[PDB]
């Protein structure tokens, strides 16, 4: 969260210093070159949640993460089996490249992204994680607290018993 | 080889410990010409070469 | 198309791109692209390799 | 060259379906998926080989653990068709078998240096 | 060389499974109540080890797991816990164990003065070795640390499981040579009780040290020889 | 009968009741089998190969499995549990399929 | 006491006076002895005047730790907040090299309970635990013996004494393990549990026995106060030096002529100990390989060191070794350090619970490695490899098992390098 | 620092925490990531792995994040060389009785024991030891 | 080895300039073979290179190692680099970009 210190200062800061010159929704779509029947599929613009095998941030939204997390996905088609050895066969061009390569750091940018080439989008906000303990355990102290049975009662003492 | 029965990797880490600084360069401060020039050679006799790096850097 | 397929691979993975952009001679070849990747990784060649 | 399952002396395929290989492979020639076998061992339902997309790198012989997957020593394996060029888990099974010895002792060979 | 209990997990034996059935009875239950009243009563899981060391005091010295659910029942407990500590210290046996249990302490203090000849001495005479029992069921060996007798170094316990919680005895054996360890295991074997604590002398006095197969007697400086200083109280 | 069954494991390096971890591979062509799925023809396969290897007795509660003769050209080093084995029910190694049993728990 | 020498202890200055069991242990002879003489008056005068004089004496605590009981005693809280406060005596004294816990808990029974008497009232704990080792049974029935007699003529209870004072004692017995010593590790073997030490950043005095304040002391510093508070401080702190006042029991065993239990002043030298009560060494002073000081947790000394080492803890500090019990050990010439330490690297094997993954694996690792050199099988380097695999312990463990486990091979490392390098070379040779 | 809020010294940047935050806590909300093996946020601080060690200036020795309670003004160093030798020594101990199980391991590619050695370990062992065995039990179907 | 030289530029130059380069490729393999050193052939740092296969068959880290490094690979810091080597055809150089 302080800074990465490193190769990504040059590159934040070549951010900053440059820009790009606004143009209207969808014409850099139309430079592009790609079939125009591309922009009719839609775009979620979500970030992965973490994984429940593993523990670490990185992946997640974190002040650790200094990578870009949002992606770019288009959705699911169909896919069927080769019938001859059974693989899984395809005919959508943009199956693994938004999951792979579409990288963003801000909701903004991938936004602006997808307005820019004209794709329909909508932005998914991860669920958010607060790192608080609850009550009950919240210091290693809890643990062995009197709040697991109470206050030890002393009338098991001779000295009341008797 | 001595990396069989000590092994510290942080110390032998050259991977994750780089660094970049920064600094602010401006045109009101003149260069000094002094140091390009003052050590160049004015004769023959004062010419001072740079011989090649023989070996990359190793380990060892 | 070697250039956009390079993207898709992990390092090790993209040498033989290498041998093959140049039939003629491979290991002049795939030498550039290990030791871009050995300055990035700040990697020492022992004097045997 | 030609690649071929291998068998331990007792008949049992050393392939531990790890999915190394496949992860390796700069081509993506190797497809496998895997499942429990009755008696209780991770075996592979599936392990075949686009022998026209190899590249014959080398690269899931070295990535095998247990050196079940090999690039034997035979380079006449030339065919009339493609779809035979298509190996799968009992065509690489049946090379392994038919080079083992010749396998075997080249692997005792190379051993030495790695 | 293992120990009586190879198993952390429960192996399955026609005396020890689940059909088995074991209970206090009922002067061991007045006993089991006693040793709760020490405890507060909301806290009563305190009293797991006292109740558990009674439970194979009257069992024959066998901690089964008749014996764990029984014990985790009335202490109103998952048995877990009661599994855990059973499994966790060391005298807690949980498989069928002999008459006695000779135990002899291998750590250093006694591995100097000759805790090696003792074992060896005892395991040719008995026979079977140690963690076994003897065939006849007399006695099981078994081998523990150090047992706070380092002075009398070569020393051995013994624990009486024949009677019951009535008749159970943990006596210490000390300054003992290896015959003097096959006498006390013959008169073990015949039933008489042999002398308590140190054979060659009464305590840890200045009285000698055991040498070999020898006990040297050397006497020199006594310190509370003499009338003891009595009450004081500042003036 | 296969078809409305649960798939089970025999139990050589599992349990006799458990599940058998399943992929949906075979399952549109109707193969139930591991060896069915892969083999289609009728030789003997690698788990009948196995299963006529028998286990082998060792000394001690551990042993060191390789796999081959030479631990450079097999499996990797394996520390396997004897203790609770016997010939009936042997340990196995999880590389090779190899079966282990010692008497040795049993003070012997 | 003198400050040039200190030595030859006195009978009139020994606080343990039947601890040889020539008399009557029990109430008759407790009470002919000096013991409960005057306890209504050292009570009713209030736990803080306790608390001032326990820290004038500079009684420091018995058991290995070392550290001030008086101080430690007034970081009790002063007033309940809801929670009682609980005294339990550590009794359990497994140590592998000490002995001296079990004479005082089967002859002085009731010099401990009347300590924990005055040490109850001292810190206001309403009851008391005496945790004693499962394997002291008759230790135990002595003990229970002393409380009952205690009770019958209210020496405890409520108005303990005769003074308006509530106290109530009770003996608890474990079932067997090293670690059930260690304060917290105590405490949870207590509560009913594994007997797993639970993390120090919540402190015993903050939080404790059931979740309330408690403080752990040994048998002998709680058996030592009571006569502390009636003979005096003064002449409590006359005997040692500086910051190490009193006198304390000094167990010798191992290879001397006459293994004995003794009472001493501190800061004795350890040759003259060692050649006064215990005989000498067997063969004389020439005939000395090593000396393990402190129990086994402690480094070992060499001869040269046990030459002029004096007996006190923070020259033993400066030697590199501790004064954690007085359980001296005496090795010859004959004796085998190699085979000695690594019995000692399996105790702690063996008596590591298992709860944190350093202790866990490494003291089986030091037992292999220590056992491959008993034999000579290992290489020269490896010496140095056991070197920083004790490093890799210390420190990074819950409690000071990983400690106690690094310290006696870093000992062996330390001062009989040489012989281990005799041992390796030979083997390969022969 | 209204109120509740405190203020901590995480690798010398300044980070304001609740009262009732861990060391752990801290550090997270630093933007660092400490290795962990046994905490969970859901489930009661542990300890046992001591894999979480970092240096507090006013502590001789290293300390458990999960477990240890920060403090006022307390200073946070989690890239101190002894910090790194310490995750490298307990990452050994961590892999010398691990089973070369790997390949035939289901967490293969998801372990994060793999990648905190590969992180926080170094790359070559020094066990030659018998490793330890352990024989399975039944807990169900699933 | 020393560099051959001409001056025309024309087709005949180009041939003899590569004659030449052909004889001193053979001096250099000469001092190669004379010279070549006894020891390590690739790094021993693991993180970026394989372990051997008894290293891997033998030892925990080095089989965690092999696998993350046959299934992953190793992580490149980020950072431009463009590295030039002298091929037989000229000046062939990699503009590698990592992040
Ligand atoms: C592994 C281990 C075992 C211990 N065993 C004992 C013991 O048996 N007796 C004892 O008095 N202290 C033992 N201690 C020291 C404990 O901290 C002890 O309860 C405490 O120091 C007593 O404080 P005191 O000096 O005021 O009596 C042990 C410590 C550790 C780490
Ligand atoms: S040789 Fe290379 S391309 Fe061919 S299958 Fe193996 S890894 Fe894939
Ligand atoms: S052939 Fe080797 S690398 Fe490929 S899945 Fe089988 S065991 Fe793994
Ligand atoms: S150091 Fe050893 S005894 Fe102490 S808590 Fe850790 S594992 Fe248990
Ligand atoms: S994948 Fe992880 S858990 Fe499985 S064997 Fe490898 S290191 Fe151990
Ligand atoms: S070493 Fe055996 S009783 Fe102390
Ligand atoms: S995460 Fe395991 S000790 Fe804190
Ligand atoms: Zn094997």
């Amino acid at each position: 969260a302080t800074a990465p210190q490193d190769f990504s200062l040059a590159m934040k800061k070549a951010d900053e210093i440059y820009s790009g010159k606004t143009v209207k929704a969808g014409d850099i779509g139309f430079s592009a070159g790609v079939p125009l029947e591309t922009y009719n599929r839609k775009v979620r613009i979500f970030c992965p949640a973490k994984a429940a095998s593993q523990s670490g941030l990185g992946r997640t939204l974190h002040p650790s993460s200094k990578a870009p997390q949002w992606k770019i996905v288009f959705e699911n088609l169909s896919k069927w089996e080769n019938p001859l050895m059974g693989w899984t066969s395809t005919a959508d061009p943009l199956e693994n490249v938004g999951r792979s390569t579409l990288l963003f750091y801000t909701k903004e940018e991938a936004a602006a992204f997808c307005a820019k080439h004209g794709w329909e989008y909508v932005v998914d906000e991860p669920n958010p994680r607060k790192h608080i303990r609850q009550k009950r355990y919240l210091g290693y102290g809890d643990n062995y607290s009197i709040k697991r049975k109470g206050v030890p009662d002393l009338a098991h003492l001779p000295s009341n018993r008797s | 080889p001595k990396l069989v029965y000590d092994i510290k990797y942080f110390a032998r880490d050259y991977r994750r410990n780089n660094s970049y600084t920064v600094r602010s360069v401006d045109s009101k401060t003149p260069f000094d010409y002094s140091k390009v020039f003052g050590s160049a050679p004015l004769k023959p006799a004062d010419v001072k070469t740079v011989r090649i790096p023989e070996v990359m850097p190793h380990r060892g | 198309g070697t250039e956009k397929l390079l993207e898709y691979k992990t390092y090790n993975q993209g040498i033989p791109y290498f041998d093959r952009l140049d039939y003629v001679s491979m290991m002049c070849m795939e030498h550039s692209y290990v030791l871009a990747i050995e300055q990035l990784l700040n990697v020492a060649v022992p004097l045997r390799g | 060259g030609e690649h071929a399952l291998r068998r331990y002396p007792t008949g049992e395929e050393r392939c531990i379906s790890c999915k190394l290989c496949e992860a390796i492979c700069p081509a993506q020639a190797i497809t496998i998926e895997a499942e429990e076998r009755e008696d209780g061992s991770r075996k592979t339902t599936r392990y075949d080989i686009d022998m026209t997309k190899c590249i014959y790198c080398g690269f899931c012989q070295e990535a095998c653990p247990v050196d079940a997957i090999v690039e034997g020593p035979n380079f006449e394996f030339s065919t009339e068709t493609r779809e035979e060029l298509l190996y799968d888990k009992q065509k690489l099974l049946e090379n392994g078998d038919k080079w083992e010895q010749e396998i075997a002792a080249n692997l005792r060979t190379e051993s030495l240096y790695r | 060389t293992n120990s009586t209990d190879v198993f952390n997990v429960h192996h399955d034996t026609p005396e020890n499974n689940k059909d088995t059935k074991f209970d206090f009875t009922e002067a061991n239950y007045k006993l089991v109540n006693k040793i709760m009243s020490n405890y507060p009563s909301n806290y009563k899981a305190s009293a797991m080890i006292p109740l558990l060391d009674l439970a194979q005091q009257q069992n024959g010295g066998v901690v089964s797991l008749a014996v764990m659910n029984r014990v985790a029942q009335i202490l109103e407990v998952p048995p877990i816990k009661v599994y855990e500590v059973a499994t966790f210290f060391t005298m807690f046996n949980r498989s069928k164990m002999g008459k006695y249990h000779v135990c002899i302490c291998g750590t250093t203090p006694c591995r100097l003065q000759g805790a090696q000849k003792i074992e060896e001495a005892i395991t040719k005479h008995l026979g079977v070795g140690i963690g076994q029992t003897t065939a006849d069921g007399t006695f099981t060996l078994g081998e523990m640390e150090c047992m706070g007798a380092c002075v009398n170094a070569p020393m051995i316990a013994v624990a009486d499981y024949r009677n019951g919680v009535e008749g159970f005895s943990y006596n210490y054996y000390e300054d003992l040579t290896p015959q003097d360890a096959v006498n006390i295991l013959e008169k073990l074997k015949k039933g008489e009780k042999p002398k308590l604590g140190s054979q060659h002398r009464q305590t840890a006095e200045p009285a000698g040290a055991v040498v070999g197969d020898k006990w040297i007697p050397s006497s020199g400086e006594q310190t509370l020889m003499g009338e003891l200083p009595g009450p004081y109280c500042r003036d | 009968a296969e078809k409305n069954k649960i798939p089970e494991t025999v139990g050589g390096a599992a349990f006799k009741g458990d599940l058998r971890g399943t992929s949906a591979v075979g399952l549109g062509d109707g193969l139930y089998s591991h060896t069915s799925k892969w083999m289609q023809g009728n030789g003997k396969s690698p788990m009948d190969y196995i299963n006529e290897v028998e286990p082998i007795k060792v000394k001690g509660l551990v042993v060191a499995s390789h796999g081959s003769d030479d631990p450079a050209l097999g499996c990797p080093v394996e520390y396997i549990s004897l203790k609770g084995t016997s010939y009936e029910n042997p340990a196995v190694c999880k590389y090779t399929g190899n079966r282990y049993y010692s008497d040795c728990w049993k003070h012997g | 006491p003198e400050k040039t020498t200190f030595g030859g202890l006195r009978d009139q200055d020994r606080i343990f006076t039947n601890i040889y069991g020539r008399h009557d242990p029990y109430i008759k002879g407790a009470e002919a002895r000096g013991d409960w003489y005057m306890t209504k008056d050292l009570v009713g005068k209030g736990r803080d005047w306790i608390i001032d004089q326990i820290k004038k004496s500079g009684l420091r605590g018995r058991g290995g730790a070392g550290f001030a009981s008086g101080l430690k005693w007034s970081f009790m809280p002063k007033v309940s907040d809801g929670r009682p406060s609980y005294l339990v005596v550590n009794g359990d004294e497994s140590e592998p090299g000490t002995c001296k816990d079990r004479e005082i808990m089967r002859h002085e029974p009731h010099k401990l309970v009347e300590g924990c008497l005055v040490a109850g009232t001292a810190m206001g704990a309403r009851a008391g635990y005496i945790y004693i080792r499962g394997e002291f049974v008759n230790e135990r029935k002595a003990v229970e013996r002393a409380v009952a007699e205690a009770y019958a003529k209210g020496y405890l209870g409520k108005n303990a004494c005769g003074s308006g004072v509530d106290f109530d004692l009770f003996v608890h017995y474990g079932a067997g393990a090293y670690i059930c010593g260690e304060e917290t590790a105590l405490i949870e073997s207590l509560e009913g549990k594994q007997g797993k030490p639970r993390l120090k950043p919540p402190f015993p005095a903050g939080m404790g026995l059931y979740g309330c304040p408690t403080t752990v002391t040994n048998v002998e510093t709680v058996a030592v106060s009571p006569t502390i508070l009636r003979r005096g401080p003064e002449w409590f702190s006359s005997f040692g030096r500086k910051n190490n006042a009193g006198t304390k029991l000094f167990a010798i065993s191992g290879h001397v002529n006459r293994p004995v239990t003794v009472e001493e002043e501190m800061s004795i030298p350890l040759r003259e100990l060692i050649e006064r009560h215990a005989g000498g060494v067997r063969g004389g002073w020439d005939n000395l390989l090593a000396i393990i000081p402190g129990g086994s947790s402690v480094p070992l000394l060499p001869k040269k060191m046990c030459d002029d080492v004096i007996m006190d803890f923070d020259a033993l500090r400066t030697a590199q070794s501790g004064l954690g019990t007085a359980a001296v050990i005496v090795m010859n010439k004959d004796t085998d350090v190699i085979d000695a330490i690594a019995r000692l690297s399996y105790f702690y094997k063996h008596e590591s619970c298992g709860q944190c993954t350093p202790c866990r694996e490494g003291t089986g690792w030091l037992y292999d490695i220590m056992s491959r050199m008993r034999k000579g099988d290992a290489r020269l380097e490896e010496i140095d490899m056991l070197w920083e695999i004790t490093k890799q312990i210390e420190g990074h463990t819950i409690c000071a098992l990983g400690d106690a486990a690094a310290w006696p091979v870093q000992g062996l490392i330390r001062h009989f390098r040489s012989e281990m390098e005799d041992r390796i070379k030979n083997a390969d040779q022969q | 620092l209204p109120a509740d809020k405190m203020e901590v010294f995480v690798n010398g940047e300044a980070v304001v925490v609740p009262k009732n935050f861990t060391v752990l806590q801290a550090c997270d909300a630093a933007g660092v990531d400490v290795p962990r093996f046994c905490y969970h946020q859901r489930l009661s601080i542990a300890g046992n792995c001591r894999m979480c060690l970092v240096e507090i200036e006013k502590a001789p020795k290293p300390v458990a994040s999960c477990a240890f309670p920060a403090g006022p003004g307390m200073k946070i160093k989690t890239d101190t060389p002894v910090i790194k030798k310490a995750r490298e020594g307990v990452m050994e101990f961590l892999l010398i009785n691990h089973p070369l199980d790997c390949p035939i391991c289901d967490q293969g590619g998801e372990c994060d024991l793999q990648d905190q050695a590969m992180i926080f370990g170094s790359d070559r062992s020094r066990f030659i030891e018998y490793k330890r065995a352990v024989a399975d039990k039944n807990l169900g179907p699933l | 080895f020393n560099v051959p030289i001409a001056g025309h530029g024309d087709c005949y130059d180009r041939y003899l300039v590569r004659v030449q380069e052909m004889r001193e490729s053979l001096r250099i393999i000469y001092q190669c073979l004379n010279e070549m050193p006894d020891g390590l052939y690739k790094t021993p740092d693991q993180k970026v290179s394989p372990p051997s296969r008894g290293q891997m068959k033998q030892s925990m880290e080095s089989l965690i190692h092999h696998f993350k490094l046959f299934s992953e690979g190793y992580h490149v810091p980020a950072g431009e680099t463009y590295r030039a080597v002298e091929a037989p055809k000229g000046e062939f150089g990699v503009y590698l970009v990592s992040r």
